[PDB]
């Protein structure tokens, strides 16, 4: 867990998260994929504590898939965003809190607009362009500040992107093995296999 | 982040019949990092012989200053260093850093020139003098090597039954400690003769 | 360690067990921990090995320059003032504890150090780990007016007191008798009532059991 | 700071051979530097020909001895008086001591008995439940001292036949009763030299297929 | 807590509030199940004495367990929620826990299980 | 503790150390640190050795349960989680565990589960674990293909735990090797590392750093 | 320890016990605590028996090296000296120290120095572990002139009750006498003083 | 956890042919003062059983109040609560044991160091030892604080094992007792002169002494002591 | 400063040493030369304290070049490694160590045998085949023990470099920026341009 990147284009929500877990000298692995479909619609990348994040992760995917069922209806991005941040509220005043830091990037079929939600382990959330979780925003915030249109194509997007994970390459100490991409749009979402 | 247990290794003295024997482990290391293989820890000025267990860096630092030493005291007394007079001077050489000590187990072995004795000391890092008739112990596996030798040893062995005795204290002391190993050396000391043999011993 | 004196008639006796540990280890299963400062000045040592040997040499070798300097035989007062004042001035970290006794011109003495540089007065005394088992021998059967066999006798039994119910105390009894117009007497291994019991078997094994690699002759001559 | 830990010394030593398996230990037990008692069994015979000792923290040691009895007592009630074979004695024992895995028992557990197919069998095990069957095992104070030695001894570790050029290993064999209480005598008597907290006493209890049966041996008491 | 024993044994053998049960479901509207050779069929009664209804919103008989199970029923409506509710959180559970959803035969197992333990426990029918 | 399974052509491969250590002190040369859950599922263990022990005979007596209620062998991927889920319980209590889950069925084929003690678990092919796993992977890794024969597959895990044994202080004793086919697991034999070293380097004509 | 110095009319008399402690040990039952820099200068040792003895010591050789040179020195002066090395080596000392002393023009002086290295000069002085007891009884019975008799008698009585309230107080009451006569040494033991 | 406020010293006790003997003073220490002086820290259960206790006092007094208890407890329903079915030395110690390894084990310990002597129905003497941690064991001598280092030594010459024990009479006994009572009087910064002794003996019963006094001390060379070294005067 | 590696072979010592300088989360420079030439035939590379290392490198430089001049001699690898070994030594007991790990590659043209070094900041020496610093040598000797064999040319030497580079890139958590190659000979010192 280090690196998780999230952009909201004009039709589309792109999430980029690094495949590398390492553990103490050694890299496990190199094609992890740091995300769980929470509903056809919505995507939560996650980073953070070694076994809280996949547990974290998996407890919400379960919960929403059960509210799904239940009401035969697909929670909006931001009911869903709403009700993660507010696990993560509780969890932080728990015996041991959560140490989660998680993206999670929707299409609200409503109002066809994309969505892209930052919150943080504390249970901060904010609705954002364009997001990053750990040290990764140190480089990527700037960047983007400066290359990000709100009107942009999902293949702008793309570029964009290869333009962080670039920079990333060059300047961060360790070797976080790539990234998996994927899109959440209208159509659902889908996993860029050739990056 | 102790000293005398960071590199590893061990060395065992022992007395027989009009003769002496000395050996060592190979192993040096950096905590679970095996690094060296042939590290050996036994050294000679004349016919005393010096072994040193502990922090590396200070056994070859000791051994180049007993050289120095020992090279000094036979250009002055015209004669060579008697085991009994080595043992002094490493006495001496370790508690003049009484406060800021060499992290060392040394160990004396040979015979007397003039005299025909048998003799051994070990010393404590700051140069307490540990004489004994029949056997000295020093390392990482210290525990082990009493052991083996309070049970295997018995006085006035042969050079060749002394071999076999001294080999096995230090192979399976050393196989009981995750430090030491990774080959052994034996020195056995006659009057005018001395042959050192390398053992077999489990890498691992 | 466990270290006593004890003073009579015509002068003093001092006595000490003969083990030395490393930890829970027995390092020396027969040291010496009675030493000789000059001909009969005698002192005992418990405490750090080294410091014990180290300070007792040091003060010994300048007490010997002294006698020869005063054409004079040394006295007690002063290895115990000279031992004091060292032991003082490195504020106990010199980890010196020492029984020091002897005669001299003025009379037969019996005095203690500590450590940190304290000095006591007594006609007996003991020291070290086994002290207290020492002391409790000492004070059930001391008596003013001692013999010289009765002192002996007396320091003996309470250095065997330490040997047997201290753990930091073992092995054998050296004693040294500095009596009055007479040289002094150092008995080593004056007792020794421990003494290993056959084993049970022989472990010398059969010539060729250890595997070997190389052999090779090594040079010791020029 | 209350601390609610302690250490008693002590050593024990645990021999299988064909037909029968030793359970020796140490009877003296000890307090930082003083001697409690000179005779205070750690060898229990706890019924169905199993022999065990819980070598450490006395406290804990006799707790789970205690509650090790009170297991094969209700092992009888609760299985219709079906004997507890050592293998199932020892797994019980893994589930006593993990089950304060967080505030464990202080010791070094060894059991010794025979298996179902009536030979000797030694079990040891960690303080929180971690559990081998061997033909060998040392445990407590001198453990360090006495292990490499057994190895040597009974299995031949680093012996091999002579003049076959350290090719072929000195072979495997099971050592009659009498030269296994010989290994331990010797074993025990070298640890007591060299070990301030083993001595006084050497208890050995046996088991065979006809019962348990005990010995006793004197130790030095220095 | 309430504690009273509701379902209990008769002198001829018989639990007679398991037994009323049965004629509640048998008062219920007719459902009816019918497996081919590669699909099953759950067919559902529903009573026209009820004119004015909101079929779009009124609760369906046939329920989605999982998006691979389906549950429908026969007796009171109000205790099926109950039933429908626990089997679809143990439906999650289970694909949580095994990462894979349940057999049709383990959520039967399941829903069966809690309608046998509400027969031998107290306070409840 | 070294221990390593990795996944190829013919199945899966699984080797490990005997050695047992507090801390200098080697306190064993003889552990089994392979446990057979059952005749297709295996489970390594690095770390604290009761705590492993423990937890993993805990582990099989679950997995028979499941196969007891639904006439089923457990799947690998459900008895790693059972695993994982037990010690996120007790996260932060301090249990050590560095474990493997190996195994073949069915639906899932030959599959591999790292498993540890603050919860992480991973799918994978190739996975060293313990205090000399950098060791196995730098000839592990160096040497892998996914062709490898089941005889060169075995070679390998069994010279990679001699490599780790070597080098790792902590590391040594014997190799257990195991091979895991689509028929269930199969033990290939305890070998001694004091006579495996001498024949590996005589043969092979490696480890020249040793004196020969 | 248990020290006091009391002056009366003839001189002043030095009292203490005689026990020494390594925690609750008694390394020595027979200790002497009143200790000579001056044929009539002496002085009361508490604290530390390494640094009193050093310091003591010190002391004397520098009263030695004064009388060789300007004849005896005063009592006062005396005091200045143990000030002058407990005072300047306050961070490195434990010393509680009771001067007392017979001068033939200023007859007897007490002088008390305490841990800082402060000079206190009194008619009656009392200090150690054990002198917290008896500050009470002290106070109340101290009379200034009183005879040798009285003042051997209110220091014994008053030694006697810190001794037997304070553990780290023992063994023998040592008194010294200091008066144009000369030095007189007293002992008195346990079954004396106790049933008092 | 715990600290002990008001403490008492040495337990200190040994076998003989007959019985056993057990002694402990009277004083109540607060810290380096010695604050109470009528402590009894000997308390006898029954007429063949003395509970010695050492450590902190308000535990002490807890446990006599258990000892009570459990004497009143084991009347109960009980004709032959005077005979047959009394309170053993072997049933005290081990319920005393059990609670203080429970205590132990809670992290809140009975913060004493104890010896039950006695003698069993069968003429058999019972001395046995428990302390805070719930360690037990037993010796022809035992002895708590400051007494297993000074006293047991010299218990030790007079019963140095089992076979000594018939060879010891109950006078040989008891003045070596006394003698080690002085000993500690001496050297135990903590203690004091006036002490209680019991004495168990299997034919003449429980015998309990108060208000002994340690006597025929050694002072007069104190006299001849002076200075610490150079001093002659 | 980190990875530094040595393989002495038939006829040659090959120094590899990593090229990344960090420090926080930022990689500083990619192209660093970790190693300083003390004689024609003799190089040291090192790694360790930031400072410390070029500070100590530079010194034993000079050093050395101050005794080539005055003597017109090159001291050979041995005596050189000597040198720095008891300047270690020395070091370790300072009020401020030189926290700096060093090997040492050289050709003795008098023997016409390469040689290498490994010495730690402690001072402690070791002539080895092969030596590393630091978590490099936890993947690499076991490596080495399999594939090297004393031998072998340069290439081969080479080769069997590519090899533990490979898997320090495959399994160490952070990125070294590859590494710079230099060989030591009887022809004195070079560097390969393309690795
Ligand atoms: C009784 C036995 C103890 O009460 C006596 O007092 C004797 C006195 C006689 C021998 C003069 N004391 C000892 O035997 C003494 C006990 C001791 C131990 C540790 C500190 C103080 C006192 N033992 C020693 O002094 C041994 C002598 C050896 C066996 C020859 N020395 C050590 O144990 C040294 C201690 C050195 C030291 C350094 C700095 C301050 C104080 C002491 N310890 C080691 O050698 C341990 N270790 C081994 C691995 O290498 C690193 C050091
Ligand atoms: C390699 C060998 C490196 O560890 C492997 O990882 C093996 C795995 C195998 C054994 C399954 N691991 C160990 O050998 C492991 C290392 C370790 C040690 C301590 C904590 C975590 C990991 N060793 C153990 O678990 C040993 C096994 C014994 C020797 C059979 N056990 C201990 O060290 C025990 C219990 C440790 C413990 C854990 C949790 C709470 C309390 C204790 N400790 C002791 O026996 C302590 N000590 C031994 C020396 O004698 C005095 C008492
Ligand atoms: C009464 C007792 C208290 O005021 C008197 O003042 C006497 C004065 C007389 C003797 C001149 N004081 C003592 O007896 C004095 C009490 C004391 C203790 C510690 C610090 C200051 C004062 N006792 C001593 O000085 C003894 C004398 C030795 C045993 C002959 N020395 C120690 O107890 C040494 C002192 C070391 C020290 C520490 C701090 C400052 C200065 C010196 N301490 C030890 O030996 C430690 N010991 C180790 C074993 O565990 C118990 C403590
Ligand atoms: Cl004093
Ligand atoms: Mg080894
Ligand atoms: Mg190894
Ligand atoms: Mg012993
Ligand atoms: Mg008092």
């Amino acid at each position: 867990m280090d690196i998780i990147l999230g952009i909201r284009v004009q039709d589309s929500v792109i999430l980029a998260s690094s495949k590398a877990v390492t553990r103490g000298i050694s890299v496990l692995k190199d094609s992890d994929d740091k995300t769980r479909q929470l509903s056809p619609h919505t995507l939560m990348s996650f980073a953070g504590e070694a076994g809280d994040t996949v547990q974290f992760a998996e407890y919400i995917q379960a919960n929403i898939q059960l509210y799904s069922i239940r009401e035969d209806y697909e929670l909006s991005p931001q009911a869903v965003s709403s009700f993660v941040r507010q696990e993560l509220a509780k969890s932080i005043r728990s015996r041991r809190p959560y140490q989660v830091n998680v993206l999670i990037g929707g299409y609200d079929k409503k109002k066809n607009k994309p969505e892209l939600y930052q919150i943080d382990y504390l249970g901060t959330k904010v609705e954002l362009p364009y997001g990053a979780h750990g040290y990764s925003g140190f480089y990527t915030f700037s960047l983007l500040d400066h290359h990000y249109r709100p009107d942009m194509t999902t293949e702008e997007g793309l570029d964009l992107l290869k333009l962080c994970v670039q920079e990333l390459e060059k300047r961060m100490p360790m070797d976080f093995k790539g990234v998996i991409v994927k899109i959440v749009d209208k159509d659902g979402i889908r996993q860029v296999d050739d990056f | 982040s102790d000293p005398s247990s960071i590199n590893g290794g061990i060395v065992v003295a022992m007395t027989g019949k009009d003769c002496v024997a000395i050996a060592c482990d190979l192993r040096l290391g950096s905590q679970s990092l095996g690094v060296s293989n042939k590290f050996e820890k036994i050294f000679h000025y004349g016919h005393v012989f010096l072994g040193i267990t502990g922090l590396a860096t200070d056994v070859t630092t000791l051994n180049e200053m007993f050289r120095y030493k020992t090279n000094l005291y036979k250009l002055k007394e015209e004669r060579a260093i008697e085991p009994e007079t080595f043992t002094q001077l490493v006495s001496s050489s370790l508690y003049e850093r009484r406060f800021g000590p060499y992290f060392v187990g040394p160990v004396v072995a040979g015979i007397n020139s003039k005299s025909g004795k048998p003799f051994i000391a070990g010393f404590d890092l700051i140069g307490c003098i540990d004489e004994a008739k029949d056997f000295i112990v020093s390392g990482t596996a210290s525990d082990q090597l009493f052991g083996m030798c309070e049970s295997l040893y018995e006085p006035n062995l042969e050079p060749e039954d002394l071999f076999e005795t001294i080999s096995q204290a230090l192979l399976n002391a050393a196989d009981r400690d995750a430090l030491s190993g990774w080959g052994a050396v034996v020195y056995i000391i006659k009057k005018d003769e001395v042959v050192k043999r390398y053992l077999k011993m489990r890498q691992d | 360690t466990t270290i006593v004196g004890v003073k009579f008639n015509n002068g003093v006796v001092i006595a000490a067990d003969t083990r030395s540990t490393q930890g829970p280890i027995v390092a020396d299963k027969n040291c010496a921990k009675l030493h000789r400062i000059s001909p009969k000045i005698w002192c005992a040592g418990a405490g750090t090995a080294a410091d014990t040997e180290a300070v007792t040499q040091l003060i010994g070798s300048n007490i010997e320059l002294h006698s020869l300097y005063t054409s004079r035989e040394p006295r007690v007062v002063s290895a115990l003032q000279m031992l004091k004042q060292h032991l003082f001035k490195y504020q106990g970290h010199i980890g010196a504890y020492l029984i020091v006794a002897g005669v001299d011109p003025t009379g037969s003495h019996l005095f203690s150090i500590h450590a940190h540089g304290s000095t006591d007065v007594g006609y007996y005394l003991s020291l070290g780990s086994g002290s207290l088992a020492a002391m409790a021998v000492l004070e059930s059967h001391w008596k003013q007016d001692l013999t010289k066999e009765e002192a002996i006798k007396l320091a003996s039994d309470a250095i065997q007191a330490g040997i047997w119910n201290d753990l930091g105390s073992g092995s054998n009894v050296d004693v040294c008798v500095m009596e009055i117009g007479k040289d002094a007497e150092y008995l080593r291994n004056y007792l020794t009532p421990n003494v290993r019991e056959e084993k049970q078997k022989s472990y010398k094994f059969p010539r060729g059991t250890t595997a070997v690699l190389k052999e090779s002759i090594v040079n010791i001559c020029d | 700071q209350f601390n609610p830990y302690g250490d008693n010394g002590g050593t024990i030593l645990g021999i299988a051979g064909e037909d029968f398996a030793v359970l020796a230990g140490d009877t003296r037990n000890i307090t930082d530097y003083s001697i409690n008692s000179r005779y205070e069994p750690k060898v229990f015979d706890c019924g169905d020909n199993i022999v065990m000792s819980a070598n450490g923290f006395a406290a804990d040691g006799d707790a789970l001895v205690k509650r090790f009895k009170n297991s094969v007592k209700w092992y009888h009630f609760d299985h219709n008086d079906k004997k507890l074979s050592i293998n199932s004695a020892a797994r019980n024992i893994q589930h006593l001591l993990y089950g304060k895995r967080f505030f464990p028992y202080y010791v070094h557990t060894i059991i010794a008995g025979l298996d179902e197919d009536g030979k000797g069998a030694v079990y040891s095990f960690d303080p929180v439940g971690s559990y081998e069957r061997e033909q060998c095992r040392a445990g407590g104070a001198a453990a360090s001292l006495i292990m490499p030695f057994l190895d040597n001894q009974v299995n031949f570790k680093n012996q091999y036949e002579p003049g076959t050029n350290g090719k072929v290993k000195k072979p495997l064999k099971y050592l009659s009763v009498e030269e296994v209480i010989k290994l331990v005598r010797d074993s025990f008597t070298s640890a007591t030299e060299r070990h301030i907290q083993v001595g006084d006493g050497l208890e050995i209890l046996i088991v065979t297929k006809d019962g348990v049966r005990k010995e006793f041996y004197e130790l030095k008491r220095d | 807590g309430y504690d009273r024993a509701l379902s209990i044994f008769s002198p001829d053998g018989h639990i007679f509030q398991v037994e009323y049960a049965l004629e509640a479901v048998k008062r219920g509207t007719c459902a009816v199940g019918v497996k081919g050779k590669n699909c099953v069929v759950l067919g559902c009664e529903r009573r026209s004495t009820l004119k004015l209804q909101d079929t779009r919103i009124t609760p369906s008989k046939v329920s989605k367990i999982d998006s691979h199970v389906v549950l429908s029923f026969s007796g009171l409506n109000a205790d099926s929620r109950i039933l429908i509710e626990k089997a679809r959180v143990e439906a999650q559970s289970h694909r949580l826990t095994l990462e894979d959803p349940v057999t049709v035969e383990y959520l039967t197992r399941y829903v069966a299980g809690v309608q046998q333990r509400y027969t031998q426990s107290g306070g409840v029918r | 503790t070294t221990t390593l399974a990795f996944r190829f052509q013919g199945g899966i491969i699984v080797a490990v150390d005997s050695r047992a250590t507090a801390g200098n002190w080697v306190a064993s040369q003889t552990v089994k640190k392979v446990i057979e859950i059952n005749p297709f599922l295996l489970g390594t263990t690095a770390g604290g050795a009761a705590d492993c022990q423990f937890w993993e005979t805990w582990l099989g007596s679950q997995c028979r349960l499941h196969e007891l209620r639904e006439k089923e062998r457990i799947s690998v991927a459900a008895a790693s989680k059972i695993l994982s889920n037990l010690v996120y319980q007790y996260k932060g209590a301090g249990l050590s565990m560095g474990t493997m889950i190996c195994g073949y069925t069915r639906k899932e084929g030959p599959t591999i589960y790292y498993v540890d003690s603050d919860g992480t678990r991973l799918k994978g092919d190739i996975f060293c674990v313990g205090s000399g796993q950098t060791f196995a992977y730098g000839v592990l890794d160096s040497n892998y293909k996914w062709d490898l024969s089941v005889e060169d597959a075995l070679y390998l895990g069994k010279r990679s735990i001699l490599a780790a044994a070597h080098r790792d202080a902590y590391s040594g004793g014997s190799v257990n090797l195991y091979h895991v086919t689509e028929d269930g697991w199969i033990y290939h034999g305890n070998h001694d590392v004091g006579e495996l070293f001498w024949k590996v380097k005589e043969e092979e004509g490696s480890f020249n750093n040793v004196i020969g | 320890t248990s020290i006091m110095a009391v002056t009366f009319k003839d001189g002043v008399i030095l009292g203490a016990d005689s026990r020494t402690t390594t925690g609750a040990y008694i390394a020595n039952r027979v200790t002497d605590k009143l200790t000579r820099v001056h044929d009539k200068i002496w002085c009361c040792r508490s604290g530390s028996a390494a640094d009193t003895q050093a310091i003591a010591d010190i002391v004397q050789y520098h009263l030695e090296l004064y009388t060789s040179q300007y004849g005896t020195p005063s009592t006062e002066t005396a005091a200045s000296v143990f000030k002058e090395l407990c005072y300047e080596n306050k961070d490195n000392l434990t010393a509680g120290i009771i001067v007392a002393g017979y001068d033939d023009k200023n007859k007897g002086e007490v002088y008390t120095i305490p841990l800082g290295g402060s000079v206190h000069k009194l008619p009656y002085a009392i200090a150690g572990s054990g002198s917290t007891f008896i500050y009470g009884y002290c106070d109340k019975n101290f009379r200034e002139n009183m005879s040798k008799e009285e003042t051997v008698d209110f220091i014994k009585h008053s030694l006697s009750q810190a001794i037997k309230w304070d553990g780290s107080s023992g063994g023998v009451i040592r008194m010294v006498v200091l008066t144009a006569a000369g030095v007189e040494r007293l002992i008195f033991y346990p079954d004396e003083y106790e049933q008092l | 956890t715990q600290q002990p406020i008001v403490t008492g010293t040495s337990v200190i006790s040994m076998k003989y042919d007959n019985g056993v003997i057990i002694a402990a003073d009277n004083l109540g220490s607060y810290g380096s003062l010695l604050r109470f002086n009528g402590v009894e820290r000997l308390i006898p259960v029954g007429d063949n059983t003395v509970v010695g206790i050492s450590g902190d006092i308000s535990d002490m007094q807890h446990i006599e109040r258990l000892l009570k208890d459990l004497v009143t407890e084991n009347a109960y329903d009980n004709p032959l609560a005077d005979a047959e079915e009394a309170l053993e030395p072997s049933y005290i110690f081990e319920y005393l044991a059990t609670v203080m390894y429970q205590r132990r084990s809670k992290m809140n310990p009975l913060w004493n160091a104890i010896i039950v002597a006695g003698v069993q129905s069968n003429g058999d003497q019972f001395l046995r030892y428990v302390n805070l941690l719930g360690v037990t064991y037993s010796s022809p001598t035992l002895a708590t604080g400051f007494g297993a280092h000074m006293a047991n030594p010299l218990l030790r010459k007079v019963v140095d094992r089992e076979s000594d024990i018939p060879k010891t009479t109950v006078q040989v006994a008891e003045e070596a007792i006394v003698n080690a009572m002085r000993v500690l009087y001496y050297r135990d910064a903590r203690s004091s002169r006036n002490f209680s002794l019991a004495i168990i003996d299997k034919n003449t019963g429980l015998t309990f002494k108060k208000n002994l006094q340690v006597e025929n001390m050694k002072w007069d060379f104190a006299k001849d002591i002076k200075g610490y070294g150079t001093q002659k005067i």
